[PDB]
C-alpha cells in the first residue's frame, strides 16, 4: 500500500516469539495510525476484560506505532499507546524518536509487545532480522551510559555485518531508566537523553515486561506514496513557512519558564499555590548564556529545530545535561518546587531524564510532598529530612527515595492521586485537596484560573487523557482546537510544533501520501470521534484499582476554584456551576449522554456498535 | 569547480539535506540512499558525511566492472547503476567509508555534486545552519584528508565538547 | 514591528556592526558612539549589547529635559541631541545600562533601529555570523529581560565554556 | 590633521614623566607611520650612537605606533618598533591589538617609551589620563591570569569613573609573560592570549624596562578624514571582496601544518632536516574536530575572521588554550620538533603564548637543541634529560629551563644564533651549521629549497629583517611583492591578511583618509625605499655584541644548500653561486653599493643625506 508497510511486528516476550501481522486497509481507513490505531487494538484485544487488566501485569499491551505521515511530514514522532498505570485509560503519547522511521524503512509500521520476559531483554530490529536479546548487563543504566555501551555496541555489530555495504547510520533507540525498571507509576519511555513519551506511565509498563530498550535500524526506502509530486510541492511550502517561526526556532519552549507565569499567570508555583511570578532569573536569556551548549538541535527532517542542549561545566551539579529544558520541566521541576535558577533547574531536569521519570508527574508529586511538609502533614520524621521550597538537594534526595521505593518513596512512587489517597488514609486528613490531578494524571503546567492561557474551564475536566495539557478539550467540541484535532496529530503521527500549515493542509498532505480521501469533516465527525469515544469508554471502564465516575471526576481539582492570590488577575478563578454547565454542553456536542457516557446510537453510527457491550458494564457499575 | 566544506559543530541534525538528496536522486524519502548522511552516534553530536572527490579517486580505480567514472565538468563520481554488482570494493577503497549500498537498491550510491549545484548546501543555507558551504576554487590536496571514518570524527567531537566526563 | 534577537555564542567579535552603525549615525568611525557595542571582557567571549525597546521605556520616562521620545512606527527610542544635557539619568534607569554618552559628543546615543531596517543585522548576516537576527511581530514581554548588564552576560558565558577552570 | 591626531605620548619610565610631543605633517608625509615612522625615530634619536645602544639597556626606545589607515581600514593591527635584541637592527612588527585604535580614539597616534622603571610598572591610558602605575602584583602572570585580574580591575575602575556616561567597552592591553620579564632574547609582546608581536625580541625590550603591560581606552571619535564618503564606498567594496575568501575565513592558517610540507615541501621538520611530510594527523580537520571551540574569531572591523580558538578539555594537557594554532606554531612548535598530533601542538602553542615567547624563534632554538642531542653534541648530562623528537614533555621541560635561565636554559635563552656561537666555543665544534637563522633571526617556517613556496633564493638573504618570513625580499626589488610593499602594510598599519584589494587600492584608500596624494611609484621609489635604507643602515651598524658583514651574512644558512632528503622534489636545493649573483643584483636595484651598503648618492636623493655619517662608521668597521 501507499504510506504504510501494511504490517506490524507482534512480539510475545513471555513465549519469546516474534511474528508479522497484517494491517488491513479497512482498519487504517477507520483508525489511521498511532493513537487511534493503538486505541482500536487495545479495545479489540482487551476491551471485553478491560477492568481486569492490570496495566503493570503480564496481560497489558505496549504498542509502538506510526501513521501514514510518519516518514514524510516534516519532523519526527513515534507514537506509544498502552493501558495507563495512571488513569487506567489510554494515552496517545509521542516522542521524537526516529524509531518509527527506522521501522518503516525496515518494512514495519509498528510493534505490538505482549507478555513479560523472564529476565531483562531488549528488542533488536535490523531490516528482516528481529531478535529478543538478553539485557541484564544494561538493566540499571541511565540514558547516557546506555548510548555509550548498548547503542554503540549494536551500531558496531551492524557496521561489521554490513562491512561490504558501507557504514550505516546509527540505529534509533527508545528505553527506560531506573524509574521504569522499578515500576514507578509515572515513569517515562525515553530517547536521546532528553525526549520522552511523558504522559501515561508507559515507562512502568515497559519496565513491567522486563523490556530495557527497543533498537531499530532500517535501510530500505519508505513505502511508496500515492502522489509524489504533490508531496514534494507541499513539503517545500511547509519548510518555507516553518523556517519563518524565528523565536520558536531560536528559543523553543525555553522562554516559557518566565513567560507563562509572568505573562499568562498560569504557571504552577509551589504546587499551584501561586500561578504568577516576576522572577527574571528563569528567563531564556539566562538558560542560553549559562547552560546552552547547542542552540539548534532537530529531529529527523525538522525545519523547526526547537530543541536545545543544556550542559553544566561548573558548580556542584557539573555534568548535568538536559534540553532547554522544556518549559514543562522549567515549571514542574523549577517554579513548582520554588526553584528559579537555571543551574538548579538543569540539574533537576537532568535527574528525571536520567532516571526515566516523567518530569510533569514527578514535579507534581514532589511539590505535593513539599506542600504537605509546609503544612505540617508530612513531618521531618516521615521524610527523613526537611523539604523546603527552593532546596534542590532535598528534592533530589526525594527523587532517589521514589525510584528506590525507600521509606516515603514507596508511597510517592504510586503517583500523586494514589499517594494522596494513601496519605489521607494514614493521616486521617484529606490531603487530596492538595493533589492537582485530573483522572489520576497530573495537570500539565497550564492553569485555568487566569484565563490568559489556552487552557480554561473544561480543558482538562472532560478530556479522555485527564491532566494531559497536550490533548485538552475545547468548546466547540469539534472545530480545530480540542481533542479531535489533537487525536489526529497523535495518529498521523507528527509533531505538534510543526503544524503551522494548519489541520486541513495536513490532512491534504496525508491524502497525497496514502491515496485516502479523508476530509476534515470526516475526521471531526467519524474517525477522530470514534478514537475519542473508545478512549472515553476504556477510561470509564477503569483499571483494577481505581475507577472514575463522571459525576465526580469530570471536574477540576479543587485548588483551581480558589481565587488566584497574586499577579495581574489576583482574585480570579472559575465558578463550579459554570464548569458543570459547560461539561453538560461538552457531553452533547461530543455525543455522550447526560451522564457523560457515549451514546449507543452514536457508537453504531460511528461503526463501533460492539462497544455497547462495554457501555453496559459501565452503566452497571454506575447505577 | 566546487567542493563542500563541512562544519560539524554547526550541524543541527535536521537532516533536511538527507531528505532533499534522496528525494532528488531516488524520487522517494530513503535515508540510507542519501548521498549525504548525518551520523549522530551520541545525542547532539551531528557529523554530516559525504564524498570529498579524492583527486586519485580510490573508488573509481577499485571498481571491477567500471561502473564508476569521473564527470569532466564537476569533479564528481558518477555511478552506472546497471553495471554495479554491489561487491563493496569501492566501499573498502574509500578513505572515508563513503560509498553506500542501501538495502534492496542493487547499486552503490555516491555523491554526484548534483551536477554542480548541491541541493544539500542550498537547504542547509536556507535553514540558516550553514554546516555545509561551497568553496569554488581549484582542488586543494588538504580536502582529501576530510575523507575520514564518521565514527572517528564523532568521538573526536564528543571528547572536545565533554572532556574527561565523556 | 521588529526586535533584534542576539545569540552571543555566534558573535565572532568582527565588530562590523559597530563600524556600520557609527558610520551611519556619526559619519565617522567611533566605537563608543555605536548604538550596538560588543563587549570582549575575556578573549573569545563576545557579547553584543543594544537596546531592547522596553515597553515601559525607563530611559524615556527618566529623561528630565524630554530629550527622549518613542517613534510611533518602530517603537525605537529617539534622541533629540539638542535637548540632551548628558546627566546620565537614562543610563541609570536602564535595566541593561544601554544608553551611552561618548567622549565629546554632548548627547547620549541609543539605538533607533535605523528607522526600521537595522544595518547591524544586515552586515552580521552578510558576514555569515548571524549573531543578530530580526524577529518580526508583536512585542513579547520576555524581550525586556534581555536588557541586563553586559558584564553579567560575559561572566555567565565564560563559566559555561570554561567551567571550574575559569 | 586628517587620519592622525598629530601627536605621540612620550613616556620616560626612569624619571617617571609623561608628555605629549607633536607629530609634524612633514615627518608623516616622509615616513607614513608604523614601521617607517618608528625606524625614523630610532635613527634620529639613536642612529649616531647605534652600535653602543644595548637593546636590553635603558637607552633603547620601545615604540608603539599606528599609521593613518589604522582604525579605518578593515582589520586591526598595532605596530611595535625598537632596536632588536636578535638582529641588532630594526623589525617592524605588528599584532592584532586594538591598542592602536583606542590610542587614536583617546587622541594619540603612538607611544615612545624610554628609560627603565625602578620596579614593575604598567602604563594606563584613559582618554586624557596617562599614568605610570605599580605592576608588582602582576609581575609573573601569564596572559589568562592577567586578563582575569589586571585587565578586569582596570575595566571596573573605568566603569566606576564613567558611571554616569554608561558602560565602556573593555580597554585594550599588550603585555609580556615570564619570557619577557626574564629578558629571553626571543620573548614576544602579547595581546588577547594568542596574538603576538613575534619577530624581533621586543618582549625582552619591554621586560628590560620593567614594563608589564600597556592598557589603553579611548571613547572619542577617530580623527576626521579627508574624504569620508569615499572611505565609506571603498569599505563596502572591500568587505564584499574579503567575505568571499571562503577557506581562509573557515580555516585561517590552520591548513598550513599539513599543506606547507605535503604540497610545497617547504615546512621545517626536525630542525629543517626534512621539509616534506605525508602525515594527516596534523590536518585542519583534526584540529577543528578535536580542539576548536571557536571557529570564527575576529579583530576590530575585520571581515575575514581568520582566527580560531583551540581548547583542550581532555588528556594530560587539559586547560591548554591557543588559536588554530597559527601555521608557524603548527610547524615550529610541531613538525619542527617531530610532533604531528593536534593535542600536543595545542599544548606547546599554549605554553609559548602563556610564557610570552615568540613561537618561531622558540621552536627554532628547541629544534636546534634536539638536533644537537640527536648528534651527541649536547648530552643527556648537558640537558639533564633526553631530548628526543616527538617528546612534547621533553620540549616543555626545556621551555621552562629557558624562561628561568637555568642550566643549559641560560645559554639557550640568548637565541639560536648567540647560543650556537657559545656552544661552538664550549665544544670546539662548529654547531652554527645547524642554526637556521639569517641576521640572528630564526628563519620563518617557509623554506627555499623546493621553490614550491613563495620563498626562494634571496628572500631571507638580503632582507633588512633577516629570517622574518613576513617581510622577505624579492626580485624585482621594487614591484608588488618584496620588502617595500611589506613595509607599506607594516607602516599603514594594517593586517596583511586583509590586503586582497591590492597595494594600489590600499594606497588610494590611504589618500582618502589623510588628504595625501601618495602614488604607488613614490612608495616604491621614495617612502618605502627610505624606510628600507635606514633599516639596512641600522642593521649594518649592529649592536654592542653582534655585528653583521654583508660579504658573509647576506646569505642563506648552510642547511638550505643541502639537497632535500625526501618528498616530490628530493634532491633540490639552490646553488650558492646563483644566490650570490642574485644578491649582487638585488643590491643594484635597491640602491646599495657593490658591498651591500646604501649608496651615499641614493641617501641624498631619498632626503636622508645625514645617514652618510652612519654609512662611514660602517665602512670604518668593515675597513671598506
Ligand atoms: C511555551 C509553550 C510550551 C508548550 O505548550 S509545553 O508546555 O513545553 O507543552
Ligand atoms: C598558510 C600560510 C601561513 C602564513 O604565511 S604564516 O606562516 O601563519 O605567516
Ligand atoms: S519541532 Fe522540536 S520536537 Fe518537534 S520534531 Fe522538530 S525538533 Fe523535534
Ligand atoms: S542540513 Fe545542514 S544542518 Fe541539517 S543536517 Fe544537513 S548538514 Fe546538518
Ligand atoms: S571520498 Fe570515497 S567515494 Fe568520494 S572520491 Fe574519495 S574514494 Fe571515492
Ligand atoms: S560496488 Fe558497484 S561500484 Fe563499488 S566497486 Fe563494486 S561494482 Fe564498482
Ligand atoms: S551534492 Fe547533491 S548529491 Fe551530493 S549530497 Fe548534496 S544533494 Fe546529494
Ligand atoms: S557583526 Fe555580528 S558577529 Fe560581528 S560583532 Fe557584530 S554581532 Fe558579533
Ligand atoms: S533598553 Fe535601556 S535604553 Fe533601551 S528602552 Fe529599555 S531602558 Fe531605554
Ligand atoms: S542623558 Fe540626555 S537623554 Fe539621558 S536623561 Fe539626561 S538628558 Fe535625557
Ligand atoms: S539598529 Fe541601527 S541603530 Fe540600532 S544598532 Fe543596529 S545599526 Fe545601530
Ligand atoms: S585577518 Fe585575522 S589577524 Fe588579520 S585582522 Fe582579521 S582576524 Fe585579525
Ligand atoms: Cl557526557
Ligand atoms: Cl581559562
Ligand atoms: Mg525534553
Ligand atoms: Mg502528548
Ligand atoms: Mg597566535
Ligand atoms: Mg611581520
Amino acid at each position: 500500500m501507499y504510506a504504510y508497510n501494511g504490517k506490524l511486528l507482534d512480539v510475545d516476550l513471555t513465549r519469546e516469539k516474534v511474528k508479522e501481522v497484517e494491517l488491513s486497509e479497512d482498519v487504517l481507513k477507520k483508525f489511521y495510525g498511532g493513537r487511534g490505531l493503538g486505541t482500536y487494538i487495545l479495545w479489540k484485544e482487551l476491551g471485553e476484560k478491560w477492568e481486569k487488566v492490570d496495566p503493570l501485569g503480564e496481560e497489558n499491551l505496549l504498542l509502538i506505532l506510526t501513521g501514514p505521515l510518519t516518514g514524510y511530514y516534516p519532523g519526527m514522532k513515534t507514537s506509544i499507546v498502552s493501558k495507563s498505570p495512571e488513569s487506567n485509560g489510554v494515552v496517545g503519547s509521542v516522542l521524537s524518536s526516529e524509531l518509527g522511521l527506522e521501522l518503516k524503512a525496515a518494512g514495519y509500521d509498528g510493534i505490538i509487545i505482549r507478555g513479560k520476559a523472564k529476565s531483562p531483554v531488549y528488542l533488536f530490529i535490523h531490516n528482516d532480522t528481529v531478535e529478543i536479546r538478553d539485557a541484564t548487563k544494561y538493566w540499571g543504566m541511565g540514558g547516557i551510559e546506555l548510548y555509550k555501551t548498548l547503542l554503540k555496541e549494536v551500531h558496531e555489530e551492524i557496521r561489521k555485518k554490513e562491512k561490504l555495504k558501507g557504514v550505516p547510520k546509527e540505529p534509533a533507540m527508545i528505553y527506560i531508566g531506573k524509574g521504569g525498571e522499578n515500576k514507578v507509576r509515572f515513569a517515562a519511555i525515553m530517547t536521546k537523553l532528553m525526549h520522552a513519551a511523558g504522559y501515561g506511565g508507559y515507562g512502568a509498563v515497559m519496565g513491567s515486561k522486563n523490556l530495557k530498550a527497543v533498537i531499530a535500524k532500517g535501510s530500505g526506502p519508505l513505502p511508496e506514496v500515492y502522489d509524489k509530486e504533490k508531496m514534494k510541492v507541499l513539503l517545500r511550502e511547509f519548510w518555507k513557512e516553518l523556517f519563518s517561526m524565528t523565536t520558536f526556532r531560536e528559543w523553543g519552549t525555553g522562554a516559557g519558564g518566565y513567560s507563562v507565569g509572568h505573562d499568562r499567570s498560569s504557571e504552577p508555583i509551589r504546587n499551584w499555590q501561586e500561578e504568577y511570578h516576576d522572577n527574571e532569573e528563569i528567563s531564556v536569556v539566562n538558560f542560553e548564556n549559562r547552560t546552552w551548549i547547542k542552540k539548534y538541535w532537530a529531529d529527523y527532517g525538522c525545519p523547526v529545530n526547537c530543541m536545545k542542549i543544556s550542559y553544566l561545566r561548573y558548580g556542584p551539579y557539573k555534568g548535568s545535561i538536559s534540553d532547554a529544558p522544556d518549559y514543562e520541566l522549567q515549571a514542574y521541576m523549577g517554579t513548582n518546587l520554588g526553584i528559579f535558577e537555571p543551574e538548579k533547574i538543569v540539574y533537576l531536569s537532568y535527574l528525571v531524564d536520567e532516571l526515566g521519570l516523567d518530569g510533569i508527574n514527578t514535579g507534581n508529586i514532589l511539590g505535593f510532598a513539599a506542600e504537605l511538609y509546609q503544612r505540617g502533614i508530612l513531618t521531618k520524621e516521615d521524610l527523613g529530612f526537611e523539604l523546603n521550597w527552593g532546596d534542590e538537594k532535598a528534592f533530589a534526595k526525594l527523587l532517589h527515595l521514589i525510584v528506590e521505593k525507600e521509606g516515603i518513596g514507596k508511597i510517592l512512587a504510586e503517583g500523586t492521586y494514589r499517594a494522596a489517597l494513601k496519605i489521607s488514609e494514614i493521616k486521617g486528613i484529606d490531603v487530596t485537596k492538595y493533589a492537582v490531578h485530573v483522572k489520576g494524571i497530573a495537570v500539565g503546567a497550564h492553569g485555568i484560573r487566569s484565563e490568559l492561557d489556552y487552557t480554561k474551564d473544561i480543558s482538562y475536566a472532560v478530556s479522555v487523557q485527564g491532566g494531559d495539557h497536550t490533548s485538552t478539550a475545547a468548546l466547540p467540541a469539534k472545530g480545530y482546537t480540542g481533542e479531535l484535532v489533537e487525536a489526529f496529530y497523535d495518529s498521523a503521527v507528527i509533531c505538534n510544533f510543526v503544524t503551522k500549515p494548519g489541520f486541513e493542509k495536513i490532512i491534504e498532505f496525508g491524502n497525497a501520501l496514502s491515496g485516502f480521501n479523508i476530509t476534515p469533516e470526516q475526521w471531526l465527525n467519524e474517525i477522530g470521534l470514534r478514537i475519542i469515544h473508545l478512549q472515553r469508554i476504556l477510561l470509564l471502564l477503569g483499571g483494577p484499582d481505581v475507577y472514575w465516575d463522571p459525576r465526580k471526576d469530570d471536574d477540576n481539582p479543587p485548588r483551581f476554584y480558589e481565587p488566584l492570590p497574586s499577579g495581574p488577575v489576583k482574585g480570579k478563578a472559575p465558578n463550579r456551576e459554570d464548569i458543570k454547565a459547560k461539561v453538560k454542553q461538552y457531553y452533547e456536542e461530543i455525543g455522550y449522554d447526560e451522564h457523560g457516557i457515549p451514546k449507543e446510537e452514536v457508537l453504531e453510527e460511528l461503526g463501533i456498535g460492539e462497544a455497547k457491550r462495554e457501555v453496559k458494564r459501565i452503566k452497571k457499575r454506575l447505577n | 569547480a566546487i567542493w563542500i566544506l563541512i562544519t560539524p559543530d554547526k550541524c543541527s541534525g535536521c537532516r533536511l539535506c538527507e531528505v532533499t538528496c534522496s528525494l532528488e536522486h531516488e524520487g522517494i524519502i530513503w535515508p540510507e540512499a542519501s548521498r549525504i548522511r548525518v551520523f549522530e552516534l551520541f545525542p547532539g553530536i551531528n557529523v554530516p558525511h559525504t564524498c570529498v572527490q579524492c583527486p586519485d579517486y580510490p573508488c573509481v580505480n577499485a571498481c571491477p566492472t567500471n561502473a564508476l567514472s569521473v564527470d569532466e565538468k564537476t569533479g564528481a563520481v558518477v555511478v552506472n547503476e546497471e553495471k554495479c554488482i554491489t561487491c563493496g570494493a569501492c566501499v573498502l577503497a574509500c578513505p572515508g567509508k563513503v560509498p553506500r549500498i542501501p538495502a534492496g537498491k542493487g547499486s552503490v550510491v555516491i555523491c554526484d555534486l548534483c551536477g554542480g549545484n548541491p541541493k544539500c548546501v542550498e537547504i542547509c543555507h536556507e535553514a540558516g545552519h550553514d554546516a555545509l558551504k561551497i568553496v569554488t576554487g581549484n582542488y586543494r590536496p588538504i580536502y582529501r584528508t576530510f575523507a575520514k571514518d564518521p565514527q572517528e570524527k564523532s568521538l573526536d567531537i564528543a571528547r572536545k565538547v565533554f572532556g574527561e566526563d565523556f
